[PDB]
């Protein structure tokens, strides 16, 4: 047999897109550093690009 | 930019309308869904057949 | 195998249509509209 | 690129050969001034022979003239470069010389020319600019054969390594040609692939490329598809705002205004049986479109009374007997008519029951061919 | 050249005929052009509360953001009270249109 | 670093002129390029830019290409990607940066 076989990514988050106001610029480099490249991968095809993976966020203490 | 937007506010709100008064009933006739509406015959028909297309 | 010497011997898909109309629909409406 | 030649020159000679149009006072005056300006000695002499033209000896004797001088002058040129210059030089002697053999038109000169210059060269860039202008040259005279072999021949070539703008320009020519040959499908395919980067203005202007986008797209795609890329299409509704009737005919179809739909169909064909590349297809647009419309109404009921649909598209009740008899004996629609009490029922086939018949369809197909198979390899 | 603020100006024009034209994607990139220009020189108060409402006007219309959209109308709003300015009714007006939008009215 | 263990020491200085452009055509090839993109212009206008430094440069055009719902990367969306991937953050204290003469 070959038994199927955990730490993080369990416990689902709560706060939401509706929940965060402003920071549309944000959003927007995030997704496109984050979600397109596992949703819509083909966009990416289309132009040739390697997605980037790795993104950094700045700013104040909150 | 106002009139584009309410327009589709009134496309939108006539479609919830429609559904909701339609939800409990199976077949209906027209001129009931035009009392309880308070629309037109012609454009209760019209905007069920956008609706089905 | 055999061919049966026995017997003696546009690119579009076109599939009819190639009827003879009034126009297809230039003077047919214009006549329809005229009766109504 | 270059305009070898005017394609609307073709436009003009096609204009006038239609019966309507052979009288046509500023189309002839047009034509004529096109061809002096651009001094085309042999198509001026295939269309006076062609049209029956008196011809005018006073001036067609100066432009012979005049391109017996050039191609003089193109080819001792060419003989020069030859004795003095290198492939470098000699090619591009070649290429002026085939450049004016087609804007003068003399259609065997300019293949000879364009061919030996295409066996010379070895640079991937100019070689595509010889096929592009071999395509137009083929275009221009409509000769299926030789646009369809330069056809993979380019694609071969820009397989081969290519570039993006050269890209696009084959997909535009690729597009008029699927126009030519009644291939809508790939037609709109092509356009609204190639809309937002029009750069061959050669061909014809963007408003017309819009418009043609417009009609293939209507004629080919499902609802869906048309809402999502020719409605809400940026560029594809910014044109619209210029060409007002266009937007009407798009917009009638889709917000389900038909009477409306039919008055712009109308003005639809008579449209392109005046043009030049779409004439030997306007009676299967018109058809097509009008079965699109009966199709698009018909799909939201089971019961439509004759007249109402006949208020509906702007016409009668007998119009509309004859065309629904006519296409649904075709095949085409999905709808019986009782004329006694004039009603028009739907007999849709439910989901089951249409998956069932292309199961039988499809199955007989495979059967056959498995049957000969089996037939001839057993025995 | 000179005069970044008729550059600003003249992209926020650029702009307004891209979404009167209805090319929504092209106008929201006359935007950005005209915005990120924007932050490099002097904005006053007459252009920043204009930025801010073609801003609203194009996120309105594309993005179905239509707290965004309130957001950049308030500031025009607010701009063209400060100026006294004759249009300032027609952002109150988009401002009680996105409170509709919303279903909050 | 003794001759015995590791015998040579290949060094790998930031990509130079022209070198950019053979990263760029390298980085670039698998993209939709416009009649009118001078590579060799996006080379100068990077000096002294890492092989990373020009895979992000067409990275950043191809994303800003993504943006506006367009499958054509322009020169002057790479002038953009330039400028966006080679950020130069320079500290502002001026004083720190007068105490040497």
């Amino acid at each position: 047999d070959v038994l199927p076989p955990m730490l993080t990514s369990d416990q689902k988050p709560d706060v939401m897109y509706a929940d965060i106001g402003g920071m549309d610029i944000q959003k927007q480099e995030v997704r496109e550093a984050v979600e397109l490249p596992l949703t819509h991968f083909e966009l990416y095809k289309q132009i040739g690009i390697d997605p980037p993976r790795g993104v950094l966020m700045y700013g104040p203490p909150g | 930019i106002i009139s584009t937007h309410l327009a589709k506010l009134y496309d939108n709100l006539l479609e919830q309308n429609l559904i909701r008064v339609i939800e409990p009933f199976s077949r209906v006739q027209i001129e009931h869904i035009s009392s309880l509406i308070k629309l037109s015959k012609a454009d209760v028909e019209r905007k069920l057949s956008q609706m089905i297309l | 195998d055999d061919e049966f010497e026995e017997f003696p011997a546009h690119v579009w898909e076109d599939n009819w249509d190639d009827d003879n109309v009034e126009d297809d629909f230039s003077n047919q409406l214009r006549a329809e509209l005229e009766k109504h | 690129l270059p305009k070898n030649p005017d394609l609307r020159i073709a436009q003009l000679r096609f204009l006038l050969s239609l019966p309507e149009h052979r009288g046509d006072a500023a189309v002839r005056d047009e034509l004529m001034a096109a061809v002096r300006d651009n001094n085309m000695a042999p198509y001026y002499e295939a269309l006076c022979k062609s049209l029956d033209w008196q011809i005018d000896v006073d001036l067609l004797n100066k432009m012979k003239k005049a391109n017996e001088d050039e191609l003089k002058r193109l080819d001792e040129e060419l003989e020069d470069a030859e004795k003095n210059l290198g492939e470098s030089e000699i090619r591009d002697a070649m290429m002026a010389k085939a450049e004016y053999l087609c804007r003068i038109g003399d259609k065997e000169g300019a293949l000879t020319a364009f061919r030996k210059t295409y066996d010379k060269t070895v640079a991937l860039g100019h070689r595509l600019d010889i096929v592009f202008y071999l395509l137009r040259i083929g275009l221009f005279y409509m000769d299926n054969d030789l646009i369809t072999r330069n056809t993979e021949k380019a694609k071969s070539l820009i397989e081969e390594g290519g570039d993006w703008d050269r890209r696009n320009r084959l997909k535009v020519y690729q597009g008029l040609y699927c126009v030519a040959i009644r291939d809508f499908k790939q037609a709109a395919e092509l356009f609204l692939d190639t809309v937002s980067t029009f750069t061959s203005y050669e061909l014809m202007d963007y408003k017309t490329f819009v418009t043609y986008t417009v009609y293939v797209s209507m004629i080919a795609l499902e609802r869906p598809d048309l809402r999502e890329k020719v409605i809400k299409g940026a560029e594809i509704l910014e044109v619209l705002h210029s060409l007002p009737a266009v937007r009407q005919y798009l917009f009638s179809l889709y917000e389900c205004r038909y009477s409306v739909f039919f008055q712009s169909l109308a003005v639809v064909e008579q449209e392109m049986k005046k043009d030049w590349l779409f004439a030997p297809h306007y009676r299967y647009y018109v058809r097509e479109m009008r079965i699109h419309a009966y199709s698009q109404l018909l799909e939201s009921y089971r019961s439509l009374t004759l007249g109402y649909m006949a208020e509906a598209f702007g016409v009668g009740v007998e119009f509309i007997d004859q065309e629904l008899s006519r296409f649904i004996a075709a095949g085409r629609l999905h709808c019986k008519i009782d004329k006694v009490n004039e009603i028009v029922e739907t007999n849709r086939p439910d989901s089951k029951n249409w998956q069932y018949q292309e199961t039988i369809k499809k199955g007989d197909l495979l059967l056959n061919r498995v049957q000969k198979l089996s037939r001839v390899i057993n025995m | 050249m000179d005069d970044k603020a008729l550059l600003v100006e003249v992209q926020l024009l650029e702009s307004k005929t891209y979404h009167a034209l209805s090319n929504l994607p092209k106008a929201r990139a006359a935007l950005t052009s005209a915005r990120t220009t924007a932050n490099a020189i002097y904005c006053p108060p007459k252009l920043q509360a204009t930025l801010d409402m073609q801003s609203g006007i194009i996120h309105a219309a594309e993005e179905k953001d239509w707290k965004t959209a309130y957001s950049y109308f308030y500031e025009a709003f607010e701009g063209y009270d400060s100026i006294d300015s004759p249009k300032a009714i027609t952002s109150l007006k988009y401002m009680l249109l996105c409170k509709i939008m919303l279903n909050t009215p | 670093l003794r001759p015995g263990r590791i015998d040579r020491k290949i060094e790998f200085p930031p990509p130079n002129e022209e070198a950019r452009l053979d990263i760029l055509k390298i980085h670039s090839r698998k993209m939709n390029l416009t009649r009118g993109i001078n590579l060799r212009k996006i080379a100068e206008l990077m000096p002294g830019a890492s092989g990373a430094e020009v895979k992000g440069v067409c990275t950043e055009a191809g994303m800003y290409a993504l943006r506006e719902r367009r499958v054509h990367v322009t020169q002057e969306d790479f002038e953009m990607a330039v400028a966006k991937v080679m950020q130069k953050d320079s500290e502002k204290n001026m004083s720190i940066k007068k105490l040497w003469k």
